């Protein structure tokens, strides 16, 4: 749609693309967290372990709703099932009970949800593979605690489910502009810094207040507007009209971040790699030159440091090695 | 480039400094930077540093940077390293050699002449 | 400062008898690196100056190739002329790091 | 005010309304945790449990600070006891050491401020019962820990109580343009998206540095800014000077979301229900159509299958049952 | 640069200033992370506790991955010290394996990926500890789950450390327009919020998608937009060309805070204190007021109420000393 | 797909009796649900369209009544002609079940 | 409205396939969808699909995915719908009803005469 090459002829480099999904109106499901278990019938080495059970139950639920050998071994067994339960529990759960009133679900929730099957998850709230990754890594999957009670320890935490909504080919551009030199002098082109494409259809949108994700944009309505003729037209291809202020006694970006790859104005200022030293060689061709962690892991433009993405080894955890 | 000959050999004193030389033509001499290699007979050889005569940037090996500095004539089309506290280590070869322009061409087509500074009593 | 690590440290072989000497850096210099031709009593002359590419005025017995991690000079046909030091070179990164070498005789 | 009536004729529906507070200068209280439990100094069977809890405990705070069967029995029941209280206090301070600059605070830790008196916490800290509500919701009452002290086990964490003045009487309602048609072409308004209503005044706002709540908007200033004189105009009812762009290459909203309920155009496409597939009623008495889950839990307007919402069934936490 | 005197006389604040920081592409390390330890190889009641481990890291890790007085108290002792590992792991990597996807990194897990030496993460990531100190607040150190074992049980999590570059001498100042009274008539001045100032050269900048942090801006990439010599000129000193409108029939600032100073309209509206009645009054000469803790606790502002950042008493977590 | 739960399968009412049939859906349907008459050889016949509106030609005797899940048919004076089957439907998803119909007979 | 007759009963062997009709008059055909409906002698009623014939969108049910197959002649104001696999089991009365315009107008304002199906050997 876009004319990419002659748009890098005054600046727009080519950004991140996102398709568009809508966020419409959340699919909703209870989880009954009985936060007690099912304890033993035996009552000789029971009872003050289940008291204290139930205080350091009072110590976390009050907050939420409010806003002899033998007889000791066995005691400790069951002292550290309950302990293990509740770790556990305040694992999968315990963000909710931290944020009552909206958290995002742990992935373990989320599998609790459906039974530990993501083939029910995808087919019960109409979710593609894309879909269920980009709410995961946008935290959407949200929970509230709807019911706590005292007499019989248990939760009722809501889950909300976003049922997202992908434009069929619907795509969020974004245009990064970087200074270019021209006629002696250097410009800057002013274009929004992101624009939807749909067919032939091009569209300003102001994703302030949508979610970014690596690769999808999740607004919860859809914010498109009309786009100026002369956007359009310049965007089209006809670069000849684009917005373009001169950058003298202001700052302006020299430098974009594209995926891995640094575009830079090696013109106006004289761009080096601070791993070796010597400059980086440019064709008259190319009115931004182009940089990879293959060229260059650190490059500095000007007085500027760009880092690019260097990969230092793994290492263990450090455990204490407790046995 | 046709040739980066050197000036003559040479034998110093322990701690004395020495100017090594590599009078470089046939070629826009302020654009290729000029290097300085090292080379010992026991381990092989070593990169001392680099000069861009366009300019003065320089660049240097952290086990050698005090022992090194360069300088270029632009105006006599020659390039040189100034040794200071020459020790018994220094008794080898020093070799210059053009480089590239940019970076990722750190590569040396050309090599001067082989040049023996001997540090000796 | 990366290492350059050439083997064997000494090679022999016939005339006419293809010869690979490897080297491999410790840290990745991705195409950026070259081989150096030397004699006793002579100035080095550049062979390979990326490591898929010959110099100007090689012969094409001269060869080399990058594996996925480990670099690689070969000479087709080896001959007497061929013999002396050859040091691989790495130029991503300051310093510039020249291998040991591979001393090569005629058998 | 605002005449919403001859504003849904142009396409704008209402939004989620919302009332306008400013956040002030944060009370701060200082929750030192005494991190060791007040065990007994008799030093009878306790043996090396003391050092693996410091040890334990040296693990957590260096990085904070860095940026015989009876014998056994005895061993063994301190050992459990103490980390029952570390993970009940990793529960109440846990995200706080996990991030000790700038991290909202558990509800316990919020409950602990004030010794579980809520009653307490909402005079002095001057909050009105919305307030605590939307302060919580917007995870707007952080912590940081400013003291870490690795001789006798305790830290002091800030927890910063944000003071939310609320405007007299200011009201910030989300302006929804949806396209309609009009002369047999497809129109769409351009009018900003949230709106300051507060009594005869009108004023633009930049919500976006804001935090949207349900119920209400914290800003930490006033972002109001004025009106002209012709987009008062369109707000108080006066539409025909209202801007108003043709939708021709460009995308434009055809749906609008509110309160759970879609407003449609179903004079520019087919809008059907899914749950059906059979189109919805629809009357010349309005230039935009409205769904409900009461009528579709999922609609389908062109190709965008939107969800109205749908509650599925509760499912109870699995675990082990363990005893 | 920026001439706060008479910006002040027309109602511009000084607000927060921050150094301008750009996010380059981030340095990567891997921590692997052994979920069962290195136990001994004894065989005394040990098989029974290590299944019960194994199939309670199964309910943890498939959501990620699907995404006989001394044979018990050997049983118990080792079930517990396996139980306090998992606790610490839990504590260290819990957020990462809640969220396997872009969740922030524990400041615990930050230390285990350079040993616990900060000075050896600040030098070889090139922190400053400003720099460091910024990302932490601004929580953009993530982690990702790449690699879930189910035989063995172990991941490997992703850390990415954001480069940070700072623009040298390059602030966004933050400009807070309020309210004054000039020719009997309330005016006030409309200017952008947020100002890049470096040198001479004072730029506009969108900093809506940049992490705003007390002491920095953390920018994905450089959204530096020219002045227009208008505006440059108003923020120079000559602020009678200033864009201002009257403040009839909209809402307008009155207030502003600033770094704990409250500065007020008074001419325009009256002001007075809770503490005591009208304890603040402004002259004619000036044009604001600067109100602040040492002045009045709880300042009134026509209608509009305003309390400043009294400190609370500290408060000590409480929790029994189980012993 | 929705199920459809209407009792009785059979119901006995004499002449001037007062007579009620209920049905209920698996799910929610809202007020959609209707009311058919059918009897030997004929065509069911539509009697209650909505869940408390009566069709076109409908005699007043038949009236209906609509809860979250409870609907219900009353018949009010019971005369002759009201004996056949009385199906309950419901159009809130595709595909329309019809409830398992009611055989009235006059006593 | 005022006719929705059908053509009279047929015999076809099992295995083969079927074509119904039903004529309505008094109305506009185009607006209105025309479900068919399934009635078993003994067991009670069952939905079949439903056509709309101004625009030719069809909905079926699961069981009669491959069973049932419509068409809409709009030029003689004829439905139709083809049935297919026959058996003994799919003996049985099928009845055309005039569904309303929209969606929440699935009720049956008026049905067909009534013909039967008769698969046999």
């Amino acid at each position: 749609i876009l004319h990419y090459e002659k748009l890098s002829k005054i600046g727009l480099v080519k950004g991140v693309t996102r398709k568009y999904k809508i966020k419409s109106n959340p699919l909703t499901k209870d989880i009954v967290i009985k936060m007690i278990p099912n304890v033993s019938n035996m009552s000789q080495c029971t009872g003050s372990v289940m008291e204290n059970y139930k205080t350091r139950l009072n110590g976390i639920l009050t907050p939420i709703k409010g806003a002899k050998i033998s007889c000791k071994q066995t005691e400790l067994s069951l002292d550290l099932a309950l302990s293990k339960y509740l770790s556990d529990l305040l694992f999968v759960f315990g963000p909710n009970l931290q944020d009552p009133v909206s958290n995002s679900m742990t992935i373990q929730a989320i599998s609790q949800a459906f039974g530990g099957n993501y083939e029910t998850l995808l087919r019960t709230l109409g979710y593609a593979t894309e879909d269920f990754d980009d709410l995961l890594e946008s935290d959407s999957i949200t929970g509230q605690i709807i019911y706590v009670d005292l007499s019989s320890y248990y939760i009722i935490v809501r889950v909300y489910f976003p049922i997202l909504t992908e434009i069929q080919q619907a795509y969020i551009q974004e245009l990064l502009p970087v200074s270019f030199n021209n006629d002696n002098s250097e410009w800057i082109s002013i274009v929004p810094n992101f624009i939807l494409v749909r067919n032939t259809l091009i569209s300003n949108i102001e994703i302030g207040f949508c979610l970014i994700t690596k690769r999808s944009v999740i607004c919860n309505q859809d914010y498109a507007t009309p786009m100026t003729n002369n956007m359009r037209e310049c965007l089209t291809g006809s670069t000849e009209k684009c917005p373009r202020e001169l950058v003298v006694s202001s700052h302006v970006p020299r430098f974009a971040l594209s995926n891995g790859v640094l575009f830079a104005n090696c013109i106006s200022v004289t761009c080096q790699c601070q791993t070796t030293g010597r400059a980086i060689s440019q064709s008259g061709e190319q009115t931004l030159l182009m940089i990879d962690n293959t060229t260059c892991p650190t490059a500095v433009l000007g007085n500027v440091i760009i880092s690019l993405g260097k990969y230092l080894g793994s290492v263990n955890y450090n455990s204490e090695g407790i046995a | 480039a046709v040739q980066l000959q050197q000036s003559g050999a040479e034998l110093m004193r322990p701690g004395a400094s020495m100017k090594i030389s590599c009078k470089a033509t046939g070629y826009t001499f302020s654009s290729y930077w000029i290097d300085w290699v090292k080379q010992r007979p026991g381990h092989g050889l070593e990169w001392i540093g680099e000069i861009l005569p366009g300019s003065g940037d320089t660049n240097y090996n952290e086990n050698f940077k005090g022992k090194a500095a360069f300088t270029a004539d632009t105006s006599s089309n020659t390039a040189y390293m100034q040794l200071t506290s020459l020790t018994s280590e220094d008794s080898a070869v020093f070799y210059c050699a053009r480089g590239g322009r940019y970076h990722g061409q750190g590569f040396f087509d050309y090599w001067g002449q082989g040049t023996t500074l001997t540090v000796s009593s | 400062a990366i290492q350059m690590t050439q083997s064997p440290a000494s090679l022999s072989a016939s005339v006419g008898e293809t010869v690979t000497i490897t080297c491999r850096p410790s840290e990745n210099v991705h195409i950026y690196l070259a081989w150096y031709q030397q004699k006793q009593g002579k100035s080095p002359q550049l062979l390979v100056y990326n490591a898929k590419t010959l110099a100007d005025g090689v012969p094409s017995r001269f060869s080399g190739s990058a594996s996925g991690t480990q670099f690689s000079l070969k000479i087709n046909s080896l001959q007497p002329e061929d013999f002396g030091s050859y040091y691989c070179q790495h130029f991503w990164s300051i310093p510039y790091t020249f291998g040991g070498g591979t001393k090569l005789e005629i058998k």
